[PDB]
């Protein structure tokens, strides 16, 4: 979930 | 597609002759067993390598003299010997005789025997159980059969045509002690469960057919005309069809409320048969008319909770779907609002069969409804009526206590259906 | 209580099923946020 | 009274049970064809 | 170049899979054995939209038939045109649901969806350039509706650009045979709407309204209902296989008919409905075919645009005929459609001409077209899903598959506003 | 010019390899007595791969039959084609192995191993240029697997440049007709690692799935399973016997599919297997041969390659057919799938075309694949070896034959590294 | 060249051997005079040059009344006269008489007619020993014979079909003193061992067959149907074959743990054989059943250490392997932790033969199973009570002590078996 949030921020 | 009869009682074996004589002429079976592949029979009959077709049934009695008339009857070669289980003493209108003391010797062989008539079944739809609540084997051992049978299979199907006692004419006095200590136990131990009263079949036979002075066999014809119709779509092709899992699915709204009850339509005699027309509409009015029912419970007091239809013969899906609309028109009929459509229609092409020694002619159209109704709550109110008019001064209670039992099982199985009479109460009030 | 109740295995399923649509709902959103991202990705 | 009528009655189920405890004679493959004993419904 | 893979789903799915494939076989000259006995040569040109080639000059349909009970698949092989299907295509369970959407959608059918999806990826990558698929299912069942929406849910997540269609069999306000049919039908329309491209509602009251009031038949069966349904279902794919002056694929009958990707509900009709005494007085002129579609005594879904708008309408015509009269007779009635059409779409009618007429005929016509008189279909379904869920009617059949009450609670509110999505054009 | 010396070991090894010779002899037109009655000359020009000449125009196979009991060497001789073999090459002992891997490796099969290396050298030094041997055996018995690894362990040392192919029947995962199976198979796969060039893996359970679900027979048998093995044995070695548009020897497949020397366990298959009834619908083209090599139900091992990655793929086509249309389909499957192919080999498929088709067919096809889903086989043998060996169950039937307990402990750790070898070409 | 030499000791052993050797003359073609009227006979019958076949059998007794019916019966010309050894006064229900005092008269003489039979034998597979634990020469002298065979032949295979004394029904008073002092000779001197008591064979003949009142002939006929089905993989060919070495490899995990349990599947009567279906999946259900088991111990209390099935008739490995997988699925059985492969399969082409005047029916399929179970540790511990009950007050020990026995064997061989009950305990307790 934190990793997914980081990916969304990168996007 | 196998469907195993399990018939318990002497009414198990008086009905294991009428149903299986019908099943030896609906399919053209000789009383030796042979037949002058077709494989419509494969729900019920087995097959060996000699072209012989043994029924997949076990009969349970605790009286040894009700089955010895079967073993020396006309069909003495049809049944394989090991299937008709007898006791050595009966249980004699008593719960704990047949439930806790005498049935412990017949609980071993029938639970070994049904694991051989269910080993042959690649797809077994569901066992059937027919019993009378009255005597010991139809009450006690029949209660004791199902509790272990739940363990042995889990969620396979258990059906219950039964013989409830009549509201006024009964064989005995201690039927209510057996009638009420099964309906407590058979709540969580039954998938579907039908009822019938013998005086209700009396009011049909000599009235609507022209046959006064019956016998139970002249009643036992009519139950076979219904036990076949529930499995009519399983052995013969239809425009629609309904199997054993499907009709209970549209008829059991709550897993305690699984008690349907209704009749069979064209019950008219061979002087009224070939003189009137008997269309699809002219048979559905009879199943809705209360004077031609097959219970002594009248649904003018009740709400048609859910229904089911079984059509045989020369029906077309037009007039099936046309007289259904006229049922909606008249307000003598009252559905409940939380079941807006209410029907399941199973249309079978095969016309029903006339039995030798039967009374009814050869008729092209028929209906066997199975409608739940809240006017089945006038049954239980008239049997708590007479249990507490007999348990009030502790009558007969010494019989059951010292038969491997405790006095407490009367009270908790009487306080149980006090709230089951509320379970059938709340579905009669709308928000 | 120390004994398994007569019935409950159904509850077992009920518990897990909750988790099913549960974690499912969250992932639905993750992909959902991603979808707008992709739609925007498409635009650029 | 009525006779032994196989006009509406059903036949062997091809898709349900797939074994040779139903077929007479020697077969080597599954009998997969639309030919029934009740092939005479259409006529 | 353009292939179609056809999907039946259920007992109603299969007894509608008989007569569609009967009349296509007669449309393209196919004997009950399977081969070709043709009196033309336009009857083998584009026949490969539907029929896979086989050895010896045979032609087997690209049809995968699913059902969760073997007792009515084997009757389909027993049927008249049952010998023309290769027998791998049936996908048969052991014991299905039978008027219960829940068993098919999580417990029984949800592990039969993983076996069809091998088969449909055989009949999809066998084609060269596949054009689409098609469903015909019944909402009232357990297999075509329960499992059958797990097909559409899964198959749109592997083939997203291709086209799919459904000929929905929605339940009817009087012709019903199931108590439990609203939970069957309401719990799939959102699994329908969020996925599907096209819909059509096939209500059996409407087929009864054709045979009695127009055709004057005595004893109609579903066989005299499967022809009327599938006389439309050839008519939407007609110019896929037969050329014309102006063409219309099912794709292009959507791209001028689908504004918003949830607004796709229709109401078909069909031109020649004459009794065999009124087949005598066949004037057979281009006014005759059109004026049934405008008439409210033909429409194949029990819904009427007297209460609504003929929002966006489509016509497809069969017959080598005059291109001046096809687009004149549409305009002769379109001007008096004054409160019958919306204001914000000025040229609604998409036309087509298919030169090859239906078998035994010379001219006909067909109509499919959206309306805002179809949000009165769904509220009459869910006036009886709110007259029955407030007392928890058949709920014990439904929570025992892991279904919480939020799934019930959503798919009342998840269709109450789609009715209000269709509503504002009234 | 390129000879193959056939070896076969055990009751499994002889009931497989007596049906293989009936397959080959009718592939070349040889009657049951041995003479030649054929209508080509491609049937005869490359017959020296397998057949020694005899007198009077009679041909005898290059096969040596070893066994440890004389009961299964008289059902072979009394079959249809049992009279074609030279009687000296029949080797049988007098006392059985007894399903005991030690008894055939150390005690009973160490005096029979000296009596068969006289036979296999008279047939190896009579060839003009020996290509390589074979073996057919089972890793569940005692004489197929105990002595049958003692042969490979010995004749790799004497002939270390030739080819040593094997056709194992490794134990089945589901059906198991021997309790003492896992001690046999665990102690034998270590001997396969060092001494063998190629090894196929055949499960008798996955032969049963073909012969019921796909071929659709009422009664399968161990002749309808020994026809499936022999129709794959003939496919690997048909570019040695028949001309092609593109050739493939026994070396040219081992060169390409075996990158690292410890990884030689393959997964056979065979494409045109169709029923009587479905033959009218089936049997069409070359896209219906690449459709059914690569179908994951047709593998002759009971391990599915969807679990892992194809290290290398092979295909041997039979029939006179198009060099374009063969090559377009292998391009078609290598490009649609991504994670079924290893990253560091960008052309994972090798192809071959042989002209003369199998018997009764107009075209056919054959497959070999190499997977890192073959290492789920050894994680299931080692789950039932150390289940038994933890509490020392059947240990006296092996230790009293002359072994010791740390020969067991090394042989599990000679399999728990090849499992963790294949797990590092996993990523 | 697959010879097995039969030794029969006692009246129990001799009358068993009259049932086995009347069976094999019918299975092959031998008439009672030895003549074949025509090498499948060669593991049992020898041959002269004049077309006469003579068994490899030794009949041993300490009383002349038992064998003197064999010498004047019907098969009096089948046996060479030296093979029927007789004493002059029997051991008289006494271990000490038959082992120490009377047994030494015949141990010298029977160990010479064994050497002549085992010098005609090229490949001897192994002996077979038939005795009973209860009698004098069945327990005493058989212990003396085994003690001499382990030195004379060493590592040869020796098997013992036995008769354990039945738990309650028994014909003796000094039965437990013999049946505990014979443990050491069946512990350290036998390679395999089978204990079938007469009470469990009684529950089959009256229940599965229609023999009420079975005499000992109907018991010895069923033990020929276990010996032949163990050894028909030696004589008649098969799809798969197991020798005597190949099952004890696959059934005996540790050398202390050599006591399996035998069962033969279709025991049916020709009255009922019209009715049952009798497939290969149907009979393999019934080797596993605690009613058809052949010693009164129930393996549902214990963990199955291994198995070995032996199928005759028309059986294909497809049908063998299909029903093995059904047996695996049911949790009514429970295999041991460290036997996950489990089974062993033998498929033999020869159908089982039919004896005239016998009891069974002519069938085309059969199964014989030898399985090894931790639930054998109840049979000896039932007899552990009845020995130390009687030995507590030192009854009957004056007979044994005066017949050349020290009294330490009563308190040592009781603990020679008191370790083997705790030995069988630990080899069935999970890791």
């Amino acid at each position: 979930t934190p990793a997914c949030a980081k990916a969304l921020f990168e996007a | 597609r196998e469907c195993i009869s399990i018939h318990v009682g002497q009414a198990g074996v008086q009905i294991g002759n009428a149903c299986w004589e019908l099943y030896c002429l609906e399919h053209g079976i000789q009383p030796d067993g042979q037949m002058p592949g077709d494989d419509s029979f494969n729900t019920f009959f087995s097959e060996t390598g000699a072209g012989k077709h043994v029924p997949r049934a076990v009969f349970v009695d605790l009286e040894p003299t009700v089955i010895d008339e079967v073993r020396t009857g006309t069909y003495r070669q049809l049944f394989h010997p090991e299937q008709l289980i007898t006791g050595k003493e009966d249980a004699a209108n008593n719960y704990a005789r047949g439930h806790y003391t005498i049935g412990k010797e017949i609980i071993d062989l029938v639970l070994d025997r049904i694991r051989k008539l269910a080993d042959q079944c690649t797809g077994l739809q569901g066992f059937l159980v027919f019993h009378s609540f009255g005597g010991g084997t139809g009450s006690g051992f029949t209660s004791l059969l199902m509790e272990r049978l739940s363990v042995d299979y889990g969620k396979k199907s258990k059906l219950e045509f039964s013989i409830y006692p009549a509201p006024q004419v009964s064989t005995a006095v201690v039927e209510p002690y057996n009638s009420i200590l099964t309906t407590h136990t058979t709540l969580e131990h039954s998938d579907c469960a039908f009822m019938v009263d013998n005086e209700a079949i009396y009011d049909i036979c000599r009235r609507n057919l022209d046959i006064e002075r019956p016998t139970y066999t002249n009643l036992n014809r009519l139950i076979g005309q219904i036990v076949s119709s529930i499995t009519a779509s399983l052995r013969f092709d239809g425009a629609l069809n309904v199997d054993l899992t499907e009709f209970q699915t549209n008829l059991v709204p709550y897993p305690r409320i699984h008690f349907p009850l209704a009749t069979y339509a064209p019950v008219i005699s061979a002087e009224k048969a070939y003189h009137e027309q008997l269309s699809v509409a002219e048979i559905t009015n009879a199943c809705f008319e209360p004077a031609n029912q097959m219970v002594k419970c009248d649904p003018r007091h009740g709400k048609y909770m859910a229904c089911c239809l079984l059509y045989r013969g020369d029906v077309v899906p037009k007039d099936v779907n046309a007289a259904i609309a006229t049922i909606k028109t008249k307000r003598t009929i009252q559905f409940v609002d939380w079941c807006p459509t209410g029907f399941k229609v199973g249309i079978n092409y095969q016309p029903p069969t006339v039995v030798p020694g039967g009374d009814l002619a050869k008729v092209q159209r028929a209906v066997c409804m199975l409608s739940n109704t809240t006017a089945i709550a006038e049954a239980w109110a008239r049997l708590d009526h007479k249990f507490d008019l007999m348990y009030a001064k502790r009558a007969f209670v010494h019989w059951y206590v010292g038969e491997g039992m405790e006095e407490g099982e009367f009270s908790e199985a009487r306080e149980d259906m006090a709230a089951l009479e509320k379970d059938y109460e709340e579905v009669g009030v709308d928000s | 209580a120390r004994l398994p109740l007569p019935m409950h295995r159904d509850a077992r399923a009920q518990q897990t099923a909750e988790v099913v649509h549960a974690h499912a709902r969250g992932a639905r959103l993750t992909a959902a946020r991603l979808g707008r991202a992709q739609h925007q990705i498409n635009g650029q | 009274r009525e006779e032994y009528s196989i006009v509406h009655r059903k036949c062997r189920s091809q898709f349900t049970d797939l074994n040779g405890s139903k077929r007479l004679g020697i077969n080597t493959w599954h009998d997969e064809s639309g030919i029934y004993a009740n092939s005479e419904a259409k006529q | 170049m353009r292939e179609i893979v056809h999907l039946q789903a259920g007992q109603c799915g299969n007894q509608i899979g008989a007569k569609f494939w009967e009349v296509i076989s007669d449309e393209h000259g196919i004997d009950p054995t399977g081969t070709y006995h043709g009196d033309s040569d336009l009857q083998l040109e584009r026949i490969n939209v539907y029929y896979n080639e086989a050895t010896g000059g045979k032609y087997v349909p690209r049809a995968v038939l699913v059902d969760l009970e073997p007792g009515t698949m084997d009757s389909v092989r027993s049927g008249p045109f049952g010998q023309i299907f290769r027998p791998d295509n049936f996908v048969f369970g052991q014991s299905g649901a039978g008027n219960n959407w829940a068993k098919g959608h999580y417990t029984e059918g949800a592990e039969l969806v993983d076996s069809v999806l091998d088969v449909v990826r055989k009949e999809a990558e066998s084609c060269d350039c596949l054009q689409g698929f098609q469903l015909t299912h019944s909402l009232g069942g357990g297999t075509g509706s329960g499992m059958g929406t797990l097909l559409i849910s899964k198959i749109r997540e592997e083939y997203p650009d291709r086209i799919m269609n459904t000929f929905s069999v929605v339940p009817s306000p009087k012709v019903s045979d199931t108590v439990v049919e609203p939970y069957n039908a309401t719990l799939s329309v959102h699994q329908l709407v969020e996925n599907t491209d096209e819909t059509y509602c096939i209500d059996n009251e409407a087929l009864y309204d054709i045979c009695f009031r127009t055709l004057k038949l005595t004893t109609p069966t579903y066989g005299d209902l499967n022809h009327l349904v599938s006389a439309t279902m050839s008519g939407v794919t007609t110019c896929l296989r037969f050329p014309g002056q102006l063409n219309a694929d099912l794709r292009k009958l959507a791209v001028n008919m689908v504004p918003f990707p949830r607004l796709h509900f229709f109401m078909p009709g069909f031109a020649p409905l004459t009794s065999r005494g009124s087949q005598q007085y066949r004037a057979l002129t281009v006014p005759e075919l059109t004026q049934q579609m405008f008439d409210a005594k033909n429409m194949m879904a029990a819904c009427d645009p007297r209460h609504g708008r003929y929002l966006t309408v489509a016509a497809v015509f069969r017959g080598r005929m005059s291109m001046k009269e096809v687009d004149e007779q549409m305009l002769n009635v379109q001007n008096k459609n004054s409160s019958y059409f919306v204001e914000w779409i000025p040229n609604n009618v998409k036309t087509a001409v298919c030169d090859i007429p239906p078998r035994g005929l010379k001219m006909s016509a067909t109509f499919i077209g959206n309306s805002t008189a179809i949000q009165e279909l769904f509220k009459r379904i869910s006036e009886q899903f709110t007259a029955m869920f407030r007392r928890k009617a058949f709920l014990h059949w439904y929570t025992g598959e892991g279904m919480d009450e939020m799934e019930f609670t959503e798919a009342e509110s998840n269709m109450n506003d789609l009715v209000s999505e269709y509503q504002q054009y009234q």
